[PDB]
DNA sequence: AATCTATCACCGCAAGGGATAAATATCTAACACCGTGCGTGTTGACTATTTTACCTCTGGCGGTGATAATGGTTGCATGTACTAAGGAGGTTGT
DNA sequence: ACAACCTCCTTAGTACATGCAACCATTATCACCGCCAGAGGTAAAATAGTCAACACGCACGGTGTTAGATATTTATCCCTTGCGGTGATAGATT
C-alpha cells in the first residue's frame, strides 16, 4: 500500500531511531521484531541452556 | 543511531571505488534499479538525495 | 538539541582574518552568494554592506 | 509605525531616497537630540526616522525654515545697518 | 521521546623541555560556580551532573 | 575623495624591487636550541617583518614597548606580525622563465605576440633551441631558429652589429627591438579595400592585444619573468604547534622545492659546471615555478606522502574555492546563526521566535556594551556569573533592542528574493527558530529537519533599510507577476475552503446564526446555508465607495469572513470556496485597489481564522476516504478483453511484434482512463437508493477529492491511483510499459507492481538529485550577465518597442492581453476599431484597465517598450519595465530589474526540475479544457465580439479576445467568460438561460482557426519550405502543413508572416463584412494548417489546428535542455542545409570532404553552390523539387542568424516567447519583462566594422556604454568613426570581457578572464553590483544607488 | 454625560480555620580558661649557598672514509561532457 | 602568392550551494669520530648561610564552664472562609 519514495524513507526512519527512556515495541509488525533483535546480539540469547 | 541500523551496515552494498565509480564522476549505472535486484538486493534500502 | 549553534563572535581564521566555520569551530556561517543576490535584487546596500 | 511599514513608500512614490531622509532625521536624533513635533508611541529611533515622513516636516528641512528665519528677522530689524554693511564693501 | 547519549572530550600534556605541562583549576573572577566541581588535578568526578 | 577603483599591469622583475627586500634564500623555518625563525629563510623576519607582536629576532625589541626600529645583532625589523602579511619577499631567477597563464591558458597569450607554433614555444623556455635575434650586418635574419654546433670566420667582416641566441634569454631579448609608434599605425591600412578572414580569426587577438597594451600601459618582457614574487608567510601562516609541529603547509613548500631547485641553478652557473646539469635545473626550474602558480595544470602536479598534491596560488582564483566565491562574493559571518524551522502560528506577519539563550548569544554586544553604561554589573569580567546566567538585568538591555528591532531570517540556497526577509524577535523556550505560517510558503519552509539562519542588523541604517525594504509585510507579491507568495498556507487554506462549503442536511440545510458559542447551543454547521441581504461598497480609484445591496446564498462561516474583509471591497466576493484556486484572488484583488496596510491585515488576519477551524472540518485520509468504482468489473470486461484477441492476431499473422506494443499500452492508457471516469460519479455523487425519502446524490464530501478541489495538496493523478487504478510507468529509458497496475492503493500492490514502479522512480528521483546542477551553475553563471540593470533613469528616449502580442499560437488564446501587458508601456498609439474605437496613446502605464478597453477591441498587438529597447549606461529607465511585482509600485527607481530577472527564472526552472520527477512511480493526465458552462437562471450578453452563422450548422466567435457576460433579469453582471476565437456558441445575444447549460465549446487542443466568410481557400504572406512544411495521409488521400516561423527557416525569406485566406471565384479577397477589409488570417509558427487552396469553404468552417498539449498550473511538467542555445547564441554544429534557391537543384562540384550542391533559379540564368556535410541524410534525389528551404534536410535555424537577418526586436520577439512559452506550459507566467533582461544582455555588445577617431575599430564589439562615444562627439565636434551594431554573444562569451570586470573575475574560466584583464590592463569603474560586493562597499542599488548619485557629481564637476 | 432597573452575582456580615507569638524548655555555641608543642629567640658548629679558582666533564661541530662498488627509476594525471582554440598541410580556390 | 577550406589531429578550459562529523601516521640515511672549546666538573672562599643546639617565647586549640539563643511547647489573636441577602452593576437609554 505505499509508493517507493515512501517505502524508500521508512528503510531510512527506522535507521535513525535512537535509544530512549521507556522503549516500546512495534506491535503491528512482520516477524523480523525478533530476528533484528537477536542479528546483532543486542538480546542475551540461550546458546546452550539450561537452569538460570 | 540503533540495532537495525547496524545490522543492515554489516550488508551494505557499494556500487563505489575501484570496480565501480563515485557520487560525483558517474552517471546511472550507479543509481538506477535492472531486474535481477529480484530477490538479491532491495532497490529502496539506500540512502536519498544525489546518494540514491 | 546538539544544534543550538548561534554566535556573536569567536574564532578566526588567521589565514585571512574572516570568521572559522563549524560548531567543532565556534565559527561563523556562510552569507553565500545566492544570499547576497537577495540583497542586491532588494537594493538593501547597508545590510549587505555590514555582511562584507 | 512599526506594525507594517511600506505605506511611508506610497505616502511619496519612491524608496531609497526615503531611507536618505530617514537618516537625515535619524543621526540628529541619535547624536543631538534635535526637537520633535509629534510623539513616538514606542517607535524607538529606528521608525522615528520614518515617522518624519509619515507626516513630512522635522528633519532640518524646516529648521532651514524655522530658525534659519529667526536670524533673519535680526536681519530685518538690524537692515537699517545692513545697508551700511553692504555698502562697506566698496 | 527523551534519548540518551554517551559522548567523550579530551585534553593533552605536551613535552616540555623539563618534559610535563600543567593542568589546574585557578580562573579567578570569571565564572566562579563553573568551577565547583573538580578533582586536584582539575578534573570532574564520575557521578556528578554538569551543564 | 573615497578612492575611485582598482587598476592592472604585470610584476616587472625591476619594479618588484619597489615592493620587497632580498631573495627568500632558504627552506628552513627554525634553528635547533632558538625558536628564532629562520634568518634569511621562509620565515626571514629580515624581509617579511616580526614574528611575536613587534617582536624581532634576536633580542631588545619585543612587546609593545619597542616599535619603528631595526635591530642590529641580527638586522631585522620592528613592526607588528601582520607585516608578514604583506612586506613581500623574492627569489632571483637564474633562467628567465615562464608564468603558466600566459601558456597554459587556451587561447594562451605567449603565441600572440610572436605568431610562431605554440605547440612548440614551450620548448624554446625548456631551453632545448636557438633563434636569430638582431643585426645591421645580417645574413641570416629574425626568428630563423637553429641549433648550436656553427658559428664561426664570418665575425672578422660582419661581427660588429649582429647576434642569435639560446632559448627563453633569446625570446625576451627580442622583445626589446619592436617599436610602437610605428607598429600599431600600420597594422591597420587592410581596413581600407582588401581585409581577409581565418588570418583576421586568428591576428586579430594579436592586434588587440597590442592595442590594449598601448592605451593600457603593459610592456612583452612581462611574458618572460627572471624574479619570482614570494607570498607573504602571514597568507600560509607561518607558526609553530603545541604539538611540537610547525605551518609547514603547501604554500610554504612548494617554495622549498623552487628555492632548492633555484639554488643548484645558481650554484651550477658560479661553478661553470657541465651545461647538461644546467639545461635539465632550468627545466625542472620552470617545472617548480609553474606547479607554485598553478599545481595540476602543467600535465603534473607536486605531491606529498598522504598521496596528494599541494594547494598552488591559482587555487586561491581559479576554480570554485577561489577568494572571489569562498570569501568575498560570500564569507562567513559574525553576529549569525542556524537552526531547524518550527511553525509559529502566534506570531504576526511581522516577526520571528528565537529562544531566550540564543537571543543572548545573537545580542551579547549589547550586553557586554551596557552594563559599562548603566551600572548594572560591577566590571564586564564580574558580569559573566550575570550575563551567561540569563540574570534580570540582560531584559531591560534587550527590550531596548527588541521592541523596535528588526532581525533578518535566511532560507538558502537563494536562488530568489523571498528565500530572505525581516523580521523582529519573540522569545521563546528549546533550540529551535519559530516560523510565522504565512512566509513559510514564501521561503518553501520543508519541516524534515532543515534549517534555517539568522542574522542580526547592528548598525542604525541596516535596521532603518530592513523595515523599509526585506520586511514580509512590504514584499507580500511574487516578482515574476505578482499574485502573493507571502500567503494563506499549507493546511490555513482548507480552513478558509471549509468555512465556504455548503452541503445537504448540514446540521442547517438553510440556518443562520452569529456567536461561535452557538457552536455549545446544540445544533450549527460552518456548512450551514444562510441567506442575508448585505449591503457591500466598492472603493473608485477616485477614493469614494460604490455602495451595493444583494440578497446571498452563503454559509456561517461565510458570513464570519465578513468581520475579516476589508468592508471597502463587496461581500459577494466570499460567496464561493476559497480553496488555493481562488483565495490569492482576494488579497490580489485588494492589492490592485484598497491599499497596503488594508492588503497586510487581510493577508494576517485570514491566518488565525483559518486556525480557528481547519482542524473542526475533520478531513482525513483513511481506509473509506478511499471508494472505488463498482462499474470497475464492467470495464475490465472490455480493455482485457479487446487486448486478449490482439494479443491472438499478432500469432495468427495480422500484426508484428512491435505495433502490437503501441496496440496494447494504448488499450491499457484506455482501461486506465475509462475507471478514472467511473471513479468521478462513485467519489462525487454515488448515494443511489431511489427518493423520495433516500438518496441525498449531493456534491459528496470525501477528504481526498475535498485535498484537490481545496487545491491543498491533491490531484488527479493522485486520485486515480487511490480510488481506481494508478495505471502506468516509465523504464529507466523513459519509455512507457506493456506491464500496467491495474489496481489502486486500497486494492494493493503485488511484489512485481512495486519493484517495476520503483525503477520508474529511481530514475525520476536520481534526476531529481542531478538536473537541478543544469539549472543551478546556470543561474550563477547568469547573474555576472545580469547583474547591472538598476532602475536609473526615465524615458531613455528610444521611441520604438517590441509589437508584443497575447500568447495566440494561431489556434489558442494560451495568454490574454492582461498577463503579458501587465505594468509594461506603449511605444505607439495604438488604436482597433470594432466595439469602442479604443486609443491608447505612446508613454501609457498599462496597468490592467488599459487591456480591458482593448480587449474589448479584440486587440491581438500593440507595440511596447522593452527592458531591450532600452539606451540608458549600465543602469534602465523607468519607461522600459514600468511596474514593480513584488513591492508592487511604479517601479522604484534604486530596483535591481538585473538580478530579480536572473532570480525569476533560475528558481522556477531549478525548483520544477524537482517538484516534477520525484512523481515517476506512476503517470496520467486529465483535462477539461474544451468549454463553457451557466450556473444560474439568466440572459446572456456576447461581448469583446464579432461571430458569423454557418452553412454547415454553426454559430462561431471570430475575435481573439471575447467574452461572454451573464446578467440577472434586470441589467446586473453575475459572471464573464473569456472565449477564444473559433470557439462554437450553443447561444445567441440577449437570450436565455437556467443553469446546468453548456453555451460555448471548441477542439480538446485547439481554438479551431475559422472564417468569417466563404469563398475559395487561398495562402498569402507564405512560402513551401520557407515559412510551411508537408505532412500527408491516405484515408482519401488527406493533407496538413505544419507552419514555421523563428528556429527553422533559411535566410532568402526569414521574416515572412504566413497567412490563411478566402477569396473570389478566381482570385482575391472576399472583404469581412462590417469591418470590410482583406480577409487574411495571419498565423506564427507552430500551428498545423489543414485544408489548402483551390478548395472552397464556408464562414465559420476551420482551417488549421495546434496539437497542444496544454500544459497547465498542473499535470505539470518539467524540462530545461532545448533553452542553452537560446543564450549561449550559436549555430548548430551540424549545418544539414535548407537550400537557398528554388526548384533547379543537382551536385556536379565535389570536394575533398563535404558534399557540393548545385543549384539555379526556376525562370534565371545564373547558377550557385552549397556546402552539404560529408555524409548526411538527403530526403530527395531526382523529381522532389520544392521552394527555398523545404526538408531536403533538417537543420533548425541558427539563432545568432536571427539577430543578423531580422534585427534585435525581431530576435527579442522570439527569445522572449519560447523560453516564456515552456514557462507558460508549466503554468509559471513571468512577465516577458524578466526574459528581456538575459536579452539586453546578449546584447551588451555592439559590434564596430572598421577604424575611426574616437571608439571605434574592426573585428570588435565593445561594450555599449562605451561606444556610445560615438554619438557623444560625433554630433557636436563631427570627428572620424565607422559603422557599429549590437550582437547575440552567449553567456560563455558576452561575460568574460565586461566593464564591471571586477565581477567578471568571478565568473569561472578564470585564467581566460584574468589573462584579458592583465592585456587590457584593465580599470574598473563600479557600476555593476558584484564590483562593490568584492570591495565592501554600498552595492549601486537602492540604498547604495543613493550613495553612487555622489560619485556621478564627482565624476562630472566643473 | 447624565439617568436607572434589573442582571449575574459581591457583598452582607455569620462562622471558623490557621496562625504566630508568648512562655517555656531545650539545644548549641562562644568563650575563658588551661595545656601543649611549635616555629619565639640567639648562639654556635656544621657543611656544602655562593663565588672564584683550578683541573680536567660534556658536547660544541668540523671534518671527510677507498680490495671495489661507474645504463637509472617511476607507476598510474585519465577514461566522461562538453567545445573553443591552435595546430597541421594539401589544395581549390581568393 | 596567398587564402581559408575539407577532414579528423590534439590540446585543455571549466564542472552550483549551505552544513556537520573525525583521528593525525610513513621514510632511512654509516655522521661516522676526531679535535677542543671556554666549558664541564669540583675543590677551596666568595655571597654570606644553614639548622642544630639551648635557649627563648608565644599562639592556638581543646577541654571545661558559662551564656543565651532557639525551637519547641503552649495559647492567644486575626484574617479568612463560605454562604447568603440583595446589591446600581452592565449598558440602554435619556
Amino acid at each position: 500500500h505505499d509508493d517507493a519514495n515512501r517505502a524508500l524513507m521508512g528503510a531510512n526512519m527506522q535507521r535513525q531511531a535512537v535509544p530512549t527512556l521507556r522503549a516500546d515495541k512495534p506491535l503491528v509488525g512482520t516477524g523480523m521484531e525478533r530476528a533484528v533483535a537477536v542479528d546483532s546480539g543486542v538480546t542475551a540469547v540461550a546458546k546452550r541452556g539450561g537452569v538460570v | 543511531n540503533n540495532p537495525l541500523s547496524e545490522i543492515t551496515h554489516k550488508r551494505r552494498i557499494s556500487a563505489l571505488g575501484p570496480g565501480g565509480l563515485t557520487r560525483e564522476r558517474a552517471g546511472f549505472e550507479v543509481r538506477d534499479v535492472h531486474p535481477t535486484h529480484y530477490g538479491r538486493v532491495c532497490p529502496i534500502e539506500t540512502p536519498e538525495g544525489p546518494n540514491i | 538539541d546538539d544544534k543550538m549553534h548561534a554566535r556573536s563572535t569567536g574564532s578566526y581564521s588567521l589565514v585571512t582574518q574572516q570568521p572559522l566555520g563549524g560548531k567543532a569551530q565556534f565559527g561563523g556561517q556562510r552569507f553565500g552568494e545566492m544570499e547576497v543576490w537577495a540583497l542586491e535584487a532588494y537594493g538593501a546596500a547597508y545590510t549587505l554592506q555590514e555582511m562584507l | 509605525a512599526r506594525v507594517t511599514v511600506q505605506d511611508a513608500v506610497e505616502k511619496i512614490g519612491n524608496r531609497f531616497d526615503l531611507v536618505l531622509v530617514a537618516a537625515r532625521r535619524a543621526r540628529q536624533m541619535q547624536v543631538g537630540g534635535k526637537d520633535p513635533l509629534v510623539p513616538e508611541e514606542n517607535d524607538k529611533t529606528t521608525v522615528i526616522a520614518l515617522r518624519e515622513i509619515e507626516e513630512g516636516l522635522i528633519n532640518n528641512q524646516i529648521l532651514d525654515v524655522r530658525e534659519r528665519q529667526e536670524q533673519q528677522e535680526q536681519e530685518a530689524a538690524e537692515l537699517q545697518a545692513v545697508t551700511a554693511i553692504a555698502e562697506g564693501r566698496r | 521521546f527523551t534519548t540518551i547519549h554517551i559522548q567523550e572530550l579530551a585534553c593533552v600534556s605536551r613535552d616540555t623541555k623539563l618534559g610535563p605541562e600543567e593542568i589546574t583549576a585557578d580562573i579567578p573572577n570569571v565564572g566562579e560556580a563553573a568551577l565547583s566541581k573538580l578533582d586536584e588535578s582539575g578534573i570532574v568526578y564520575i557521578g556528578a551532573e554538569v551543564t | 575623495e573615497e578612492f575611485d577603483a582598482i587598476k592592472i599591469a604585470l610584476a616587472s622583475p625591476d619594479m618588484i624591487r619597489s615592493w620587497s627586500f632580498g631573495e627568500v634564500k632558504k627552506p628552513e623555518t627554525i634553528n635547533y636550541r632558538t625558536f628564532k625563525p629562520e634568518r634569511d629563510g621562509l620565515f626571514c623576519a629580515r624581509i617579511f617583518g616580526p614574528v611575536k607582536d613587534y617582536e624581532c629576532l634576536c633580542g631588545k625589541y619585543k612587546r609593545l614597548k619597542h616599535r619603528g626600529v631595526i635591530c642590529e645583532k641580527c638586522g631585522v625589523e620592528v613592526t607588528q606580525t601582520k607585516v608578514r602579511r604583506e612586506r613581500m619577499g623574492h627569489i632571483e631567477l637564474a633562467s628567465p622563465t615562464a608564468h603558466i597563464w600566459f601558456l597554459k591558458s587556451l587561447p594562451s597569450r605567449i603565441g600572440l605576440l610572436l605568431d610562431m607554433p605554440l605547440r612548440d614555444i614551450e620548448r624554446v623556455l625548456y631551453f632545448e633551441s636557438y633563434v636569430v635575434i638582431e643585426g645591421g650586418m645580417t645574413n641570416l635574419e629574425r626568428q630563423q631558429i637553429l641549433t648550436e654546433e656553427q658559428y664561426l670566420d664570418a665575425l672578422e667582416e660582419f661581427g660588429d652589429e649582429f647576434d642569435a641566441k639560446m632559448g627563453a634569454e633569446a625570446i625576451q631579448a627580442l622583445l626589446k627591438s619592436m617599436d610602437l609608434e610605428q607598429e600599431c599605425e600600420q597594422l591597420r591600412e587592410e581596413l581600407n579595400e582588401t581585409n581577409s578572414e581565418t588570418k583576421r580569426k586568428k591576428l586579430t587577438k594579436r592586434i588587440k592585444l597590442l592595442e590594449a597594451f598601448v592605451q593600457s600601459g603593459n610592456k612583452p618582457e612581462w611574458m618572460i619573468l627572471t624574479v619570482l614574487p614570494v607570498l607573504p608567510p602571514d597568507l600560509r601562516p607561518l607558526v609553530p604547534l603545541d604539538g611540537g609541529r610547525f605551518a609547514t603547509s603547501d604554500l610554504n613548500d612548494l617554495y622549498r622545492r623552487v628555492i632548492n631547485r633555484n639554488n643548484r641553478l645558481k650554484r651550477l652557473l658560479d661553478l661553470a659546471a657541465p651545461d647538461i646539469i644546467v639545461r635539465n635545473e632550468k627545466r625542472m626550474l620552470q617545472e617548480a615555478v609553474d606547479a607554485l602558480l598553478d599545481n595540476g595544470r602543467r600535465g603534473r602536479a607536486i605531491t606529498g606522502s598522504n598521496k596528494r598534491p599541494l594547494k598552488s596560488l591559482a587555487d586561491m582564483i581559479k576554480g570554485k574555492q577561489g577568494r572571489f566565491r569562498q570569501n568575498l562574493l560570500g564569507k562567513r559571518v559574525d553576529y549569525s546563526g542556524r537552526s531547524v524551522i518550527t511553525v509559529g502560528p502566534y506570531l504576526r506577519l511581522h516577526q520571528c521566535g528565537l529562544p531566550k539563550k540564543m537571543a543572548l548569544e545573537l545580542f551579547k554586544p549589547f550586553i557586554y556594551g551596557k552594563l559599562e553604561l548603566r551600572g548594572l554589573a560591577t566590571t564586564i569580567k564580574a558580569a559573566k556569573k550575570m550575563v551567561e546566567r540569563e540574570e534580570a538585568v540582560v531584559w531591560d538591555i534587550l527590550d531596548e533592542v527588541i521592541r523596535e528591532h528588526p532581525v533578518l531570517l535566511n532560507r538558502a540556497p537563494t536562488l530568489h528574493r523571498l528565500g530572505i526577509q525581516a523580521f523582529e524577535p519573540v522569545l521563546i523556550e528549546g533550540k529551535a527558530i519559530q516560523l510565522h505560517p504565512l512566509v513559510c510558503a514564501a521561503y518553501n519552509a520543508d519541516f524534515d529537519g532543515d534549517q534555517m539562519a539568522v542574522h542580526v542588523p547592528l548598525t542604525l541604517e541596516a535596521q532603518l533599510e530592513a523595515r523599509a525594504l526585506m520586511m514580509s509585510t512590504n514584499n507580500i507579491l511574487s516578482p515574476a507577476n505578482g499574485e502573493p507568495i507571502i500567503v494563506p498556507s499549507q493546511d490555513v487554506v482548507l480552513g478558509l475552503y471549509y468555512m465556504t462549503r455548503d452541503c445537504v442536511n448540514a446540521k442547517g440545510m438553510v440556518l443562520t446564526g452569529p456567536a461561535e458559542r452557538l457552536y455549545r447551543s446544540g445544533l450549527a454547521s460552518l456548512h450551514a446555508r444562510v441567506k442575508v441581504r448585505i449591503t457591500e461598497y466598492e472603493k473608485d480609484a477616485n477614493g469614494e465607495l460604490v455602495a451595493k445591496t444583494s440578497l446571498k446564498d452563503t454559509t456561517v462561516g461565510r458570513a464570519i469572513l465578513w468581520m475579516i474583509v476589508p468592508k471597502g471591497l463587496p461581500y459577494s466576493i466570499v460567496n464561493q470556496a476559497l480553496g488555493k484556486k481562488a483565495i490569492s484572488k482576494m488579497l490580489n484583488t485588494c492589492y490592485r485597489i484598497l491599499g497596503l496596510k488594508p492588503t497586510v491585515i487581510f493577508a494576517d488576519q485570514i491566518m488565525y481564522t483559518g486556525f480557528a477551524y481547519a482542524a473542526r472540518s475533520g478531513a482525513s485520509v483513511g481506509i473509506d476516504d478511499m471508494v472505488i468504482p463498482e462499474k470497475k468489473h464492467e470495464i475490465i470486461s472490455e480493455a482485457e478483453a479487446e487486448v486478449a484477441e490482439i494479443q491472438e492476431q499478432f500469432q495468427s499473422g495480422l500484426v508484428t511484434a512491435g505495433e502490437r506494443y503501441n496496440k496494447v499500452i494504448d488499450i491499457w492508457a484506455a482501461a486506465n482512463d475509462r475507471v478514472s471516469k467511473a471513479m468521478m460519479d462513485n467519489l462525487q455523487t454515488e448515494t443511489v437508493i431511489n427518493r423520495d425519502g433516500q438518496e441525498e446524490k449531493q456534491v459528496s464530501f470525501n477528504s481526498i477529492y475535498m485535498m484537490a478541489d481545496s487545491g491543498a495538496r491533491g490531484s488527479a493523478a493522485q486520485i486515480r491511483q487511490l480510488a481506481g487504478m494508478r495505471g502506468l510507468m516509465a523504464k529507466p529509458d523513459g519509455s512507457i510499459i506493456e506491464t500496467p497496475i491495474t489496481a489502486n492503493f486500497r486494492e494493493g500492490l503485488n511484489v512485481l507492481q512495486y519493484f517495476i514502479s520503483t525503477h520508474g522512480a529511481r530514475k525520476g528521483l536520481a534526476d531529481t538529485a542531478l538536473k537541478t546542477a543544469n539549472s543551478g551553475y546556470l543561474t550563477r553563471r547568469l547573474v555576472d550577465v545580469a547583474q547591472d540593470l538598476v532602475v536609473t533613469e526615465d524615458d531613455c528616449g528610444t521611441h520604438e518597442g517590441i509589437m508584443m502580442t497575447p500568447v495566440i499560437e494561431g489556434g489558442d488564446v494560451k495568454e490574454p492581453l492582461r498577463d503579458r501587458v501587465l505594468g509594461r508601456v506603449t511605444a505607439e498609439d495604438v488604436l482597433k476599431p470594432g466595439t469602442a474605437d479604443i486609443l491608447v496613446p505612446r508613454n501609457t502605464l498599462l496597468h490592467e484597465q488599459w487591456c480591458d478597453l482593448l480587449e474589448e477591441n479584440s486587440v491581438d498587438a500593440v507595440k511596447v517598450r522593452s527592458v531591450v529597447s532600452c539606451d540608458t549606461d549600465f543602469g534602465v529607465c523607468a519607461h522600459c519595465y514600468g511596474r514593480d511585482l513584488a513591492r508592487g509600485h511604479i517601479i522604484n527607481k534604486g530596483e535591481a530589474i538585473g538580478v530579480i530577472a536572473a532570480q525569476s527564472i533560475g528558481e522556477p526552472g531549478t525548483q520544477l526540475t524537482m517538484r516534477t520527477f520525484h512523481i515517476g512511480g506512476a503517470a496520467s493526465r486529465a483535462a477539461a479544457e474544451s468549454s463553457i458552462q451557466v450556473k444560474n437562471k439568466g440572459s446572456i450578453k456576447l461581448s469583446n465580439v464579432k461571430s458569423v452563422v454557418n452553412s454547415s450548422g454553426k454559430l462561431v466567435i471570430t475575435s481573439r479576445n471575447t467574452e461572454l457576460k451573464l446578467i440577472d433579469e434586470f441589467g446586473r453582471t453575475k459572471e464573464s467568460y473569456k472565449v477564444p476565437y473559433g470557439a462554437v456558441l450553443a447561444k445567441g445575444d440577449g437570450e436565455q438561460v437556467a443553469g446546468g447549460e453548456t453555451v460555448a465549446n471548441w477542439d480538446p487542443h485547439t481554438m479551431p482557426v475559422i472564417t468569417e466568410v466563404s469563398g475559395f481557400v487561398r495562402f498569402t504572406d507564405m512560402i513551401d519550405g520557407q515559412t510551411i512544411t508537408r505532412q500527408t495521409d491516405e484515408l482519401t488521400g488527406l493533407s496538413s502543413l505544419v507552419v514555421l516561423d523563428s528556429a527553422e527557416r533559411t535566410a532568402g525569406g526569414k521574416d515572412l508572416r504566413p497567412a490563411l485566406k478566402i477569396v473570389d471565384a478566381q482570385g482575391n479577397d472576399v472583404l469581412i463584412p462590417g469591418t470590410d477589409m482583406p480577409a487574411q488570417y495571419f498565423l506564427p509558427g507552430k500551428a498545423i494548417v489543414q485544408l489548402e487552396d483551390g478548395v472552397q469553404i464556408s464562414s465559420g468552417d476551420t482551417l488549421a489546428r495546434i496539437p497542444q498539449e496544454s500544459g497547465g498550473t498542473k499535470d505539470i511538467t518539467g524540462g530545461l535542455p532545448r533553452v542553452a542555445d537560446l543564450f549561449e547564441a550559436r549555430r548548430p554544429k551540424e549545418p544539414a542545409i535548407l537550400a537557398e534557391i528554388s526548384g533547379i537543384v543537382s551536385f556536379g562540384k565535389e570536394t575533398k570532404g563535404k558534399r557540393r550542391l548545385v543549384i539555379t533559379p526556376v525562370d534565371g540564368s545564373d547558377p550557385y553552390e552549397e556546402m552539404i556535410p560529408k555524409w548526411r541524410q538527403l530526403n530527395v534525389f531526382e523529381g522532389e523539387r520544392v521552394e527555398r528551404g523545404d526538408v531536403i534536410s533538417d537543420g533548425p535555424e541558427a539563432p545568432h542568424d536571427i539577430l543578423r537577418l531580422r534585427g534585435v526586436h525581431a530576435v527579442t520577439r522570439y527569445i522572449v516567447n519560447e523560453v516564456q512559452d515552456v514557462y507558460r506550459l508549466q503554468g509559471v507566467k513571468i512577465n516577458d519583462k524578466h526574459i528581456e533582461v538575459i536579452v539586453r544582455q546578449m546584447l551588451r555588445k555592439a559590434t564596430i566594422v572598421n577604424a575611426g577617431s574616437s571608439d571605434f575599430l574592426e573585428g570588435e564589439q565593445v561594450e555599449y556604454s562605451r561606444v556610445k562615444i560615438a554619438n557623444r562627439e560625433l554630433e557636436a565636434n563631427g570627428k572620424v568613426g565607422a559603422t557599429y551594431s549590437r550582437d547575440l554573444l552567449g553567456i560563455t562569451k558576452a561575460s568574460l570581457a565586461t566593464e564591471s570586470f571586477i565581477s567578471a573575475a568571478s565568473f569561472q574560466e578564470t585564467t581566460r578572464v584574468l589573462t584579458e584583464a592583465a592585456v587590457a590592463g584593465k580599470r574598473d569603474e563600479l557600476r555593476g553590483l558584484k564590483e562593490n560586493v568584492i570591495v565592501g562597499r554600498l552595492i549601486p542599488a537602492g540604498t547604495g544607488y543613493a550613495y553612487h548619485q555622489d560619485r556621478m557629481r564627482r565624476r562630472a564637476a566643473g
